[PDB]
């Protein structure tokens, strides 16, 4: 929730709008498409198996435009203070929790699903840093996702002093690509097609 | 007694990387208030030189004219500007360095600006006599080289021991739950041969020293140490 | 807050403690290195000299620009400080660094290490006091893919006319 | 001609040498056109590239009454060296007896051919400092980095394997034989062990005789890699 | 944790310490 220049864009509110082009996209381009948004490391939680931390804010099922404006409610610093107020910030997470989690959700749904993608908008490149036992836990389980046939991906995001992915996120992304193990000190490039609205209905 | 602590200095001395204006090079030196040592390389032939107080004072007063110092003064402040360098490099040094290879000898003009003033020196280094390129490269690379294989070893006997409790886990009527963390049984031949031809190009490639000096000086450090306290 | 240490190492009560001044930062006053140790009943003090500085950088390998500090204060990191005690004199030795160094001490006088020990003490209790008070402030205070749709290729933007 | 020498000696293994309570490290590569020959004691290095002209004009000087050609001499001194460096305690017919006058060594080989005297001296000066580097200093330093490669890889066997090994600790059961129970694997713990307990044995070169038992192979290997 | 109090604590160094022990504990300054 922190900017760097105090003129761009924050995170969260990147994110969200992220989110909100991708709804708006699958809207047009494929409408039996399931889409889930889930927030971690707040201080009230609700999911089937009651974790802590772990906030489901829409389960997985079609997009509509309820899910399109509920996410516009956290739109701005006016939204990004509803959301402080409703949900809260700044506590203490393990990846584990938030992974089995996405595996509860994805296990939910009934229809036959062609693909499981899961989606990390973080900025944090050592999110245990100070634990172990935790990071253990997350590679653990980020080995059982990958074998059951979910693919994980991440979209790190600002970083004032700079982003790593071979510290902890090497081994959790499903395929490395040809170049991706050196210091990002820019946001991920897929932000930009993530952003890119299409507009056109694409038949299997 | 002074020369012989001088050499005692630059023998326990690491390698250091400079980077002059076009070429690279390998350098070690001991600068103490009596004089200083240094010896330099490039991987095909290595200079040696060694002065003393009156040297020193002689340089200074006909390479740097108007300036008046006793040779302990020139030395800590050579120190000073030196040293940062050898230490860490790509670091704000303001500290010009050449290098001229006149014939069977070489010159190291390193130039600075002491308190915004020119200073400069220059290091006259001959060809460094085979008793002493030996004693410092050869013999200390032999024993890095020794210990390296016996680490290697002592690792190989930890594999097999790992091995050997895996077996014994797997015959204790066990049943691994993750297959994927599975490793197959280690093979000295196997892992030698497979090295061989998949590593041994890209790990053996010395370049222009700096993989020496980034992963070798405290091994290296330890084996002349060693050395100098046998003999 | 100076290097230092207290011997011997373990749970058992402390029975000695070293600690180093001289070379100050900055550009004000500085003093020669030198080391004091003290049982919190007798004193000894390097009382060392330039040109004993000068000897004792120049026998361990180390110029005489170097700074002992930085190893002083590794080695009481690690607590690789033993102690040699003779009828008049000490003998330290420490193994913080790649080559052991050698320190010898004298007793310092009763008169002038008794302001020396008052100092030590008023000192140590301002550290204690400033840490205290940092410790209670810090610990609690397939290429080509669209994202979107998958096993779809991304089409590109629509450009339009764009002459040559 | 000259070049296929030099090449050959590059290629060539070092070797132990004993000779009148002394030992001496040999790389030497014998042709019917001349050899190469480059002797070290670890604290000097001498070389000797000879053709047939010289080799007949010493061995006429050499052996009087020996009538022979040049290639015929190099054969018969190529079979006579090449069996004592390959290995040692074997039917060792050859002595040998190194002296130094001013700087260059004289190394004098006797030996007997059908029962009749044969000898040989190598007159090898002491060798510049391109040779001495290219055939000691970057083949060492290459070596050492393969093996720091070497012990990497074997950090990361031991750490999957640790792994798999925790995998069964923490879900499956207890071994039947207690006493193969192993300590997780540290680098820095192992490194630190390693230096202070083994370290002066390991890096013992002594007369250069585990150099040439150890790691020849790995040396051999990254000349090649150099020559290429 | 025994307490423990310097006089003057600021940036001033200081010139006397108080503390207690031994709750026949004394005030020991």
């Amino acid at each position: 929730f922190e900017s760097q220049s105090e003129d761009e864009l924050t995170p969260f509110d990147m994110s969200i709008q992220c989110i909100q082009s991708v709804y708006i996209s699958k809207i047009i381009s494929s409408d039996r498409d399931l889409l889930a948004v889930v927030f971690y490391g707040t201080e009230k939680d609700k999911n089937s198996v009651n974790f802590k931390n772990i906030y489901v804010l829409q389960e997985l099922d079609n997009p509509g435009a309820k899910r399109i404006l509920e996410l516009d409610q956290f739109k701005g610093q006016q939204g990004q203070k509803r959301f402080q107020d409703m949900m809260g910030h700044g506590s203490d997470y393990s990846l584990s929790e938030v992974l089995w989690v996405c595996a509860n959700l994805f296990s939910d749904v009934q229809f036959k699903m062609s693909h499981k993608r899961i989606m990390l908008f973080t900025n944090e490149d050592n999110p245990h840093g100070n634990d172990s036992a935790k990071a253990s836990r997350a590679r653990t389980k980020a080995g059982d996702l990958r074998d059951t046939g979910i693919f994980l991906d991440l979209m790190h995001l600002k970083k004032p002093g700079g982003f790593d992915i071979s510290l902890f996120y090497r081994d959790i992304i499903s395929i490395a690509e040809d170049e991706d193990l050196r210091v990002h000190f820019e946001e991920s490039s897929k932000l930009e097609d993530l952003l890119r609205k299409v507009r056109a209905k694409e038949t299997r | 007694p002074v020369m012989e602590e001088l050499e005692q200095g630059l023998l326990m001395q690491p390698w250091a990387w400079l980077q002059l204006a076009e070429n690279s090079l390998l350098a070690k030196v001991f600068i103490t208030k009596q004089g200083y040592a240094l010896l330099v390389s490039d991987l095909q032939q290595v200079w040696h030189e060694q002065v003393d107080t009156s040297v020193v004072s002689q340089r200074a007063k006909e390479l740097n004219k108007r300036l008046t110092a006793p040779p302990a003064a020139f030395l800590c402040h050579l120190d000073n500007l030196l040293r940062p360098l050898l230490k860490d490099a790509a670091h704000p040094s303001e500290a010009t360095f050449s290098c001229d290879c006149v014939a069977d000898a070489l010159i190291l003009r390193v130039r600075s600006e002491l308190s915004g003033l020119p200073f400069y020196w220059n290091f006259h280094c001959m060809l460094a006599s085979p008793s002493l390129v030996s004693q410092h490269l050869i013999r200390p690379l032999m024993g890095m080289s020794l210990a390296l294989q016996c680490q290697v070893r002592e690792l190989a006997t930890l594999l097999h021991m790992k091995d050997l409790e895996i077996q014994d886990y797997q015959e204790s009527g066990a049943t691994l739950i993750r297959d994927r963390l599975k490793t197959e049984p280690f093979e000295e031949n196997s892992f030698l041969e497979q090295f061989m031809i998949e590593k041994l190009p890209e790990a053996c490639s010395i370049g222009d020293g700096k993989p020496f000096v980034m992963n070798l000086q405290d091994l290296y450090m330890a084996v002349t140490t060693q050395e100098v306290q046998v003999g | 807050s100076p290097p230092l240490c207290t011997l011997p190492p373990g749970p058992e009560p402390p029975r000695f403690v070293c600690y180093c001044e001289g070379e100050e930062s900055g550009e004000g006053d500085r003093g020669g290195f030198n080391l004091y140790v003290t049982d919190a009943a007798e004193l000894w003090s390097t009382c060392f000299t330039p040109d004993s500085l000068a000897a004792l950088k120049a026998r361990f390998g180390l110029s005489a620009a170097e700074d002992i500090t930085p190893r002083f204060r590794a080695a009481c990191e690690q607590q690789a400080v033993a102690l040699t005690l003779q009828e008049d004199r000490a003998s330290l030795t420490l193994s913080g660094g790649p080559s052991a160094l050698a320190f010898d001490l004298s007793k310092v006088p009763g008169p002038e290490a008794a302001p020396r020990l008052r100092a030590l003490t008023l000192g140590l209790a301002k550290r204690v006091w400033s840490l205290e008070r940092r410790l209670a402030a810090a610990e609690e205070t397939c290429p080509g893919e669209s994202l979107i749709n998958p096993g779809f290729k991304s089409k590109k933007p629509a450009g339009g006319v764009d002459f040559d």
